């Protein structure tokens, strides 16, 4: 990430997420975790990255 | 460097600085049933 980080969205079906600040897999990883109890997808991130 | 097993070839990517540990940590994993630790232990004596 070039100078700042990647504010976007997700949309899963009705809802829609409104994450901010991703700037590596980690972030997304977190903030996919947090968001479990909105969103019903299940996120994962391995020792290998 | 390849690594050979399983059917499993990958060649692990070795940058030219990384240290041990991380050439554990990239080798470790993709290979099945294979682990991959690091240590290094070096003595040392002043002379006169």
């Amino acid at each position: 990430v070039t100078g700042g980080s990647l504010n976007f969205d997700v949309t899963v079906g009705s809802n829609t997420v409104s994450l901010a600040g991703v700037t590596s897999t980690q972030d997304l990883a977190d903030q996919l975790n947090s968001n479990s109890s909105k969103l019903g997808i299940t996120a994962s991130i391995n020792d290998k990255g | 460097v390849n690594l050979v097993g399983g059917g499993q070839v990958k060649n692990i990517a070795i940058a030219a600085g990384d240290s041990a540990k991380a050439i554990a940590e990239k080798m470790d994993g993709a290979i099945p049933n294979l682990s991959a630790r690091a240590r290094t232990v070096f003595t040392a004596d002043v002379s006169g």
